[PDB]
RNA sequence: UUGUGGUAGACGAGCGUUGUAUUGGAGUUGAAGUCAAAGCGUGAGCAUUGGUGGAUCCAAUACAAGUGAGAAUGCCGGCA
RNA sequence: UUCUCGCAGUCAGACAGUGGGGGAUAAGCUUCAUUGUCAAGAGGGGAAGAGCCCAGAUCAUUAAAUAAGGUCCCCAAAAUA
RNA sequence: GCGAAACAGUACCGUGAGGGAAAGGUGAAAAGAACCCAGAGAUGGGAGUGAAAUAGAUUCUGAAACCAUAUGCCUACAACGUGUCAGAGCACAUUAAUGUGUGAUGGCGUGCGUUUUGAAGUAUGAGCCGGCGAGUUAUGAUAGCAAGCGUUAGUUAACCA
């Protein structure tokens, strides 16, 4: 801000008979110098707040318009431990499934190791677990393969 | 996040300098003397279409009045006739008429002048 | 829109004209002389194009000025110095510069403008019968 | 006393339509033909028929 | 067919340069030369010499016939400057502006050379005008 | 030879094959549309409009007119408002005249 | 059908700049910038072509602002 | 044009007609009541004019009828008695 | 953006404490122009290298003000906020459009902001051009609009993961 800038805090010329204009700093905003009047600061919040049973119910609607489509199939620990954390084998899985281009999300209540050991160099594709997944990471799925204790889960968490 | 203007003061004041293009020295060259000119022209032309409606009427009334006077006809009288008989014409059109068909515009002046009105 | 109206195109249809001021009022006579230099009287009147015919002026010192005018209105001109105003009475003129006179009262009906100079300068204006002006063949018509 | 009103760019050059410079008389030496401003030696130091100076 | 020769930063002003090269403007090479080696301005030395190059390299490397060559166009454009105090009276100061000149003389063999470069000019348009009307026909065409 | 017509509010005088340019007529380019008020036509001249006679004419374009900036202005009062016009016209020609 | 002068002022609807998130697209067969032209809009504004330029940019929907310069005997640089 | 709520701006006014006070039946003076205009309002008349008269500008038209005012010329438009 | 992207608390100002700048970009690679011509030389014009030399060390792009050159039009009896509406003649041909450039001549016409009852103003502010330059943030209150949850409702703060 204007005082925070190294500058002097004198008068640079006498108030009258000079022809100049009226100054009373080399640090002021329409100087060159630079004392930015308001300007970005860095206590800025930036945070919402929105209710629990909001939340609740975003989330809701966006599991039921995600569910029961297309891209939405059921997947189980077999395949997780099946790709044998190499990355090749999973590729030719989503190859097999024809979801190359979809974003598909993989929803974990085990956290499965093999898993994860693949889809970390996938940019596209992601796995997360029941409790970290929201509702942009729903929306911006396009795709994804849910298994079948993570949605006993799901009824469970809706109540 | 620092946004900077360029491209944004320079279109919306060559705009300006481009309308006032043709004027006197400084008048095209300085944003600010050409946008006041452009100002200033817009005012002249809104004024001068209404002006352009009437002294168009007055050279109209003019040369209808000369055409006249040399029949021995005066247009205070002409436009009465006019009225009387039920004729309709413009003062442009009958003006167009004693410049470009003299004959039918004789035709018009001797019906006006004694024909029984209606 | 419309039909656009004709207008001369700088088009010289003037004639020269001969009138007689044998007995004519000042004023009376001006007028008619403005109206014929304008071209005013005429049935295309493009008012840029000067189209209006030729004046020649006889027998100047021969007008008149009704009532007392001759002897009681002045005619006035000022010089750029101090006390340089000349005046002269109706008689003066009539006597001295009959001439001058009459092209001042026709030049003082006329519009302020860039073409009134030509339109002063068709009006040829002499004191008696004579004019060197005979080679233009000019028609005469009275009392204009 | 100054301008109070700034003079354009038009009557500056109206002022110095009066600036223009001349061409002065020249004329071709007699005897080694190089051209000499009129009136006056050539480079030779040779004027009409008199040797005026040695050679440049 | 234009031959020219340039000089940066020449210490003459512009102002007191251009009324030295009005005097040979449209002049014929030998009268050019004659013209300026008489005058007694201080822009008259410079200009000759700028002339008498441009000669060389129009009859040497451009291939000029040499008995056709005429002052084309000699103009002196605005140069850069050079800023210096000079200490006034009361304690006060302004500002001295040292000018210079960037000279560029131009001679042609061809007395109708101005045509041509209008006529590249109008090459120019033509071919603006040419890609909007194909620009036009592949328009209509989708 | 010769005709006084009334399309819109103005009067146009009109001879065979004659393009003139009137206000919109909501007609499209190419159709045949039949002008009705007439003034005076030939010699004969009817007093409020001749009765029957008709000016056949074609349609060629429905352009715009040249666009007109309206930049309303008070002087030292923060009033600076700004407007276009664009007028539309139909330029039509003279085909027949109808007895 | 009744309307549409307008300062202080109240209310409503929009344009434009920079960046981020989702989608799609263009680009050494030439992007941004930049100049010119006889285009399109009710207004902020938006295109087309050609020259110069040499590597990024555009469209849609939302979001966040150091977001709009003609004036302050305004600051800095350049030039009259 | 009444009631309730949100956001204001305004607290220097000017002139003309009418009834008065102060001034001297002076002021383009000052202070009131009332009708209008300007402020915040262009156009036409007044030769030129913030306040007088006619009126209230959405844009375009080289269409027509009118208000105050005017019709020898400048400058559109008249004649009779 | 730190005053300081460069050798900045430097240059510089002051006896001193103290005050305090500006300035970046060749090309992929210097391959940085051998050689010839003019010149005293710098330098310029060719040659050569390079995709490009109008990338040449003045070294990315190069805007306006400003200064010059030229095709076309007009201008030396002419009272001018410099424009606008009509309008001949002249010269061209376009984002094909009742086209464009100039404007003999006619009608009309006393700038922009500020502050004032009232400014063409003999009131005020700006020489011109370009950049920068003035309603924000944090914590609360009220009101409008909208969404979630609802009649023993509604909602968390700190903190923990
Ligand atoms: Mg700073
Ligand atoms: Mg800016
Ligand atoms: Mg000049
Ligand atoms: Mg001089
Ligand atoms: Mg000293
Ligand atoms: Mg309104
Ligand atoms: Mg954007
Ligand atoms: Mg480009
Ligand atoms: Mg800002
Ligand atoms: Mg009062
Ligand atoms: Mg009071
Ligand atoms: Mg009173
Ligand atoms: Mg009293
Ligand atoms: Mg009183
Ligand atoms: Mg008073
Ligand atoms: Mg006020
Ligand atoms: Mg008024
Ligand atoms: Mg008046
Ligand atoms: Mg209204
Ligand atoms: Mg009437
Ligand atoms: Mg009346
Ligand atoms: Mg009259
Ligand atoms: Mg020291
Ligand atoms: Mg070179
Ligand atoms: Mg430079
Ligand atoms: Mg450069
Ligand atoms: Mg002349
Ligand atoms: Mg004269
Ligand atoms: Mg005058
Ligand atoms: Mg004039
Ligand atoms: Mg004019
Ligand atoms: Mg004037
Ligand atoms: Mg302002
Ligand atoms: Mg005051
Ligand atoms: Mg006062
Ligand atoms: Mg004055
Ligand atoms: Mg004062
Ligand atoms: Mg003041
Ligand atoms: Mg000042
Ligand atoms: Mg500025
Ligand atoms: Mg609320
Ligand atoms: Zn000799």
């Amino acid at each position: 801000t204007k005082g925070e800038v190294r500058g002097g805090g004198k008068k640079p010329y006498k108030q009258k008979h000079t022809g100049k204009a009226r100054q009373g700093s080399t640090r002021n905003p329409h100087f060159v110098g630079g004392g930015i009047v308001f300007g970005p600061k860095p206590n800025r919040n930036y945070s919402l707040k929105l209710n629990k049973k909001a939340h609740t119910a975003a989330l809701h609607t966006v599991w039921s318009e995600k569910l029961a489509s297309d891209n939405t199939h059921l997947v189980d620990q077999n395949l997780f431990n099946k790709t044998e954390g190499k990355t090749k084998v999973m590729m030719q899985f989503l190859k097999s499934a024809k979801l190359l281009d979809k974003n598909v999300l993989f929803v974990v209540n085990t956290l499965n190791t093999n898993l994860e050991q693949s889809t970390s160099n996938i940019k596209n594709v992601q796995v997360k677990h029941l409790d970290k997944v929201s509702v942009r990471d729903l929306m911006l799925a396009n795709a994804l393969l849910v298994e079948k204790e993570v949605l006993k889960a799901l009824e469970g968490k809706f109540k | 996040m620092r946004i900077k203007g360029g491209k944004q003061t320079r279109v919306r004041r060559k705009k300006w300098l481009k309308q006032a293009s043709g004027s006197f020295g400084t008048r095209h060259a300085s944003y600010k003397v050409a946008k006041q000119t452009v100002i200033q022209a817009a005012k002249y032309a809104y004024r001068d279409r209404r002006n352009k409606k009437r002294d168009f009427r007055s050279l109209w009334i003019l040369r209808l009045n000369a055409a006249l006077r040399e029949q021995g006809m005066t247009y205070s009288v002409f436009i009465n006739l006019l009225k009387k008989h039920n004729i309709e014409i413009n003062r442009k059109v009958l003006s167009e008429l004693a410049i470009k068909e003299p004959s039918k515009f004789n035709l018009i002046v001797q019906k006006v002048k004694s024909e029984q009105p209606k | 829109k419309t039909s656009m109206l004709t207008k001369e195109q700088a088009n010289k249809r003037r004639q020269w004209y001969i009138v007689d001021a044998a007995g004519l009022v000042l004023g009376k006579l001006a007028v008619k002389a403005a109206d014929l230099i304008r071209g005013k009287n005429k049935v295309d009147f493009t008012p840029n194009q000067d189209c209006g015919d030729y004046l020649i002026i006889i027998n100047s010192d021969q007008v008149v000025l009704t009532g007392n005018k001759k002897e009681n209105e002045f005619w006035y001109h000022h010089s750029q110095y101090i006390g340089g105003i000349k005046k002269v009475s109706g008689r003066d003129m009539l006597k001295k510069q009959s001439d001058k006179l009459v092209y001042n009262a026709v030049k003082g009906m006329l519009p302020d403008n860039r073409l009134s100079r030509r339109w002063i300068t068709k009006v040829h204006v002499f004191k008696g019968d004579k004019h060197n002006m005979e080679a233009q063949k000019p028609t005469t018509l009275n009392w204009s | 006393a100054v301008q109070q009103r700034r003079s354009s760019k038009h009557r500056r050059d109206k002022r110095r339509s009066h600036d223009a410079l001349t061409a002065q008389a020249l004329s071709v030496c007699q005897k080694c033909g190089k051209k000499k401003l009129f009136h006056r030696v050539c480079s030779c130091g040779m004027y009409g028929d008199l040797r005026v100076k040695k050679a440049y | 067919m234009i031959a020219f020769a340039k000089q940066f930063r020449v210490r003459i002003s512009p102002q007191k340069a251009r009324l030295v090269c009005q005097l040979i403007v449209g002049k014929k090479t030998a009268d050019a030369q004659n013209i300026l080696s008489n005058t007694p301005k201080k822009a008259a030395t410079l200009i000759a010499k700028l002339l008498n190059s441009a000669i060389a390299n129009a009859t040497n490397n451009h291939g000029m016939n040499g008995d056709a060559l005429y002052v084309f166009e000699c103009v002196a454009n605005q140069g850069p400057s050079m800023k210096r105090t000079i200490p006034r009276a009361k304690g006060s100061s302004n500002m001295i502006t040292k000018r210079s000149s960037n000279l560029v003389v131009k001679l042609s063999d061809n007395p109708n050379e101005r045509q041509e470069l209008i006529k590249q000019q109008k090459a120019l348009v033509k071919k603006r005008v040419e890609g909007q009307q194909k620009a036009k026909m592949a328009r209509q065409k989708a | 030879m010769h005709a006084i017509v009334v399309c819109g509010s103005k009067q146009y005088l009109v001879h065979e094959n004659d393009t003139f340019f009137v206000e919109k007529l909501e007609a499209p380019v190419g159709k045949e549309i039949q002008l009705d008020k007439v003034l005076m036509l030939d010699e004969k001249i009817g007093a409020p409009y001749l009765e029957k006679a008709r000016v056949v004419c074609v349609v060629e374009k429905h352009g715009l007119q040249r666009k007109v900036n309206v930049i309303k202005h008070i002087s030292q009062k923060h009033h600076l408002k700004k407007y276009g016009h664009r007028q539309p016209y139909t330029k039509l020609k003279v085909v027949r005249f109808v007895h």
